[PDB]
């Protein structure tokens, strides 16, 4: 059933499992028209499908093109998003495809289940857990390739660079996590922290710095004042 | 006029011919049932007064042949037979005529409430989804379970309604996924209509059917089944007008019969909120919406 606090750990057992997001799938910018209505305009989006366990990010790009003459693009974006995904799971290899997807909002637990019917060893599964990965497009990589993107587009990233050459994925989950809700809740912040001293680079095929692991964790630290700092600020404690 | 004699009525029983209901007592001197009207099925059925657990019956049509009840004191309950000695049986019902000892079946002249509540009920259509087919009549009770439901134990004591899924591959043609689930039309027209009912006349037999079979005895599959009948006529875009007026007409006399004190477990708020007020036929159902409106406001 549900993915909660209480089986949190059956994200990094040896079952093929992704998380599925749709938060940026379909964007908009709402803005005035001559005539002084209010009209969006869309932009690139993205679905965020990720293996907790390994970091594997297949990143779909969803280009604007995709809503030209469509209507209630918010509810087309979940049935898009699910057949992006199928599409995925069916171009894997049998023994590489998922046994559980965890979709991190209820409304795409329907789309899904209708596009994986194919599928009925899948389990596809909703979260009780408030994950941060709307912040993803704050990765500034991440939100480069979306927005220069002139067609659909699936780029593979690792979302965990080669922590887990170092860590376990239970540790490295958490400090992405970690990382993307500090973005989340003050972006401005959160980036000024992560590049404050030019010394660390982040490589070409990396997303964030190469830090030591003492490094990492005063960054961490950092990163959660920030976000009890924020708490704060926003709730006047 | 056909009769439905009952050779005794050894144990205290409420037994319902169709919408009427009658008390007999313990060794009541009751032999049956009189002035049963030709040309519709009919549903004799039963609930113990020592044990209200399981209300059963027959589904029959005095048509197909000359039916009696006899209670069987080794199964403990009241039996359907046919008598296939013609003038045995004639001979048996003039003799409790002229005694008096039958109720009858009593129909007021102007109300068609069994014909709209049967109309397009076939007793070989009940066959078919009760199979027992070395008898002309049905029974049903109700803890029996539906074909769907033992997917999800007994197959010869199932009732074998079309299952209806619409998360399933029948549902559903592939690259028609968003287009298919949010718009049954397809699943309606058809995969059930043109496929397995070939008309609407059967495909509203069997709605017909499994309300009575829910309100008569209870029944929880056959509640699902009239439930997910009407979910699927409207949520489908493209329905023929003439299925929408009858629908209507048909879920007007089933709310109607409906007694008030059990709408609250035969009534699911969420295909009703949604049939009548959300999904593509909103505004096509007008005397089912009057009615239910001003019956079960709750509900809504
Ligand atoms: C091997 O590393 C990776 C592999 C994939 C493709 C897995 O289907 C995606 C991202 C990666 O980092
Ligand atoms: C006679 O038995 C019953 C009759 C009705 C319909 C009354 O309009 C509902 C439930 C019953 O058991």
């Amino acid at each position: 059933g549900a993915m909660n606090s209480s089986n949190y750990a059956e994200l990094f057992n040896n079952d093929i499992k992704l998380f599925v997001d749709d938060t940026n799938v379909y964007r908009v910018t709402v803005h005035k028209t001559f005539e002084g209505n209010v009209a969006t305009k869309a932009i690139n989006g993205c679905i965020f499908t990720l293996n907790p366990k390994t970091g594997h990010l297949f990143l779909k790009i969803i280009h604007t093109s995709v809503w030209a003459g469509q209507k209630r693009l918010s509810q087309l974006a979940k049935w898009k998003t699910a057949e992006e995904v199928s599409a995925l799971v069916r171009s894997l290899p049998k023994e590489e495809q998922p046994k559980q997807i965890i979709v991190t909002r209820k409304a795409m637990l329907d789309p899904l289940e209708v596009h994986m019917l194919d599928f009925p060893n899948i389990a596809i599964r909703p979260t009780e857990l408030r994950l941060p990965f709307s912040a993803a497009m704050s990765i500034d990589k991440l939100s480069d390739v979306v927005m220069k993107a002139t067609e659909p587009q699936m780029v593979l990233f690792n979302i965990y660079d080669d922590w887990l050459d170092r860590i376990s994925s239970y540790t490295a989950f958490s400090r992405l996590t970690l990382l993307l809700r500090a973005l989340k809740t003050n972006e401005e912040s959160a980036k000024m922290i992560l590049l404050s001293d030019p010394t660390i680079t982040i490589k070409s095929y990396h997303l964030w710095p190469s830090f030591t692991d003492e490094q990492w964790i005063t960054i961490e630290s950092q990163m959660r004042d920030l976000i009890l700092t924020e708490y704060g600020r926003k709730y006047n404690v | 006029m056909n009769t439905v004699p009952f050779t005794s009525a050894p144990i205290e029983v409420t037994i319902g011919i169709d919408q009427y209901s009658f008390n007999v007592k313990e060794n009541q001197p009751f032999h049956g049932i009189k002035d049963i009207p030709i040309g519709h099925v009919h549903v004799i059925h039963f609930q113990h007064a020592d044990n209200s657990s399981m209300r059963y019956g027959y589904w029959f049509d005095c048509r197909m042949g000359n039916f009696y009840i006899q209670y069987d004191p080794k199964d403990g309950l009241y039996k359907m037979m046919e008598e296939r000695d013609g003038a045995k049986f004639e001979n048996i019902v003039h003799n409790f005529k002229e005694r008096q000892m039958m109720v009858s079946y009593p129909k007021i002249d102007e109300d068609d409430t069994w014909y709209n509540l049967t109309e397009f009920v076939q007793m070989d259509k009940i066959r078919k989804i009760v199979r027992k087919d070395e008898n002309q009549f049905s029974y049903v009770d109700s803890s029996m379970t539906t074909v769907q439901e033992n997917e999800l134990s007994d197959p010869a004591h199932s009732l074998n309604y079309t299952v209806i899924n619409f998360k399933s591959r029948e549902a559903i043609r592939p690259g028609h996924e968003m287009e298919d689930f949010l718009d049954k039309s397809y699943y309606l027209n058809t995969v059930m209509l043109q496929g397995i009912f070939k008309n609407s006349s059967n495909y509203f037999g069997e709605l017909q059917f499994a309300f009575l079979n829910a309100m008569f005895f209870g029944n929880y599959g056959s509640s699902l089944q009239w439930h997910a009948m009407i979910e699927l006529i409207c949520s489908s875009a493209t329905v023929p007008k003439h299925m929408l007026d009858k629908l209507d007409e048909i879920l007007y006399y089933q709310i109607k019969t409906l007694p008030e004190q059990y709408s609250d477990i035969l009534l699911n708020e969420r295909v009703w909120n949604i049939c009548l007020y959300s999904s593509f036929q909103k505004n096509s159902l007008h005397n089912t919406e009057k009615i239910m409106e001003n019956k079960y406001p709750e509900l809504l």
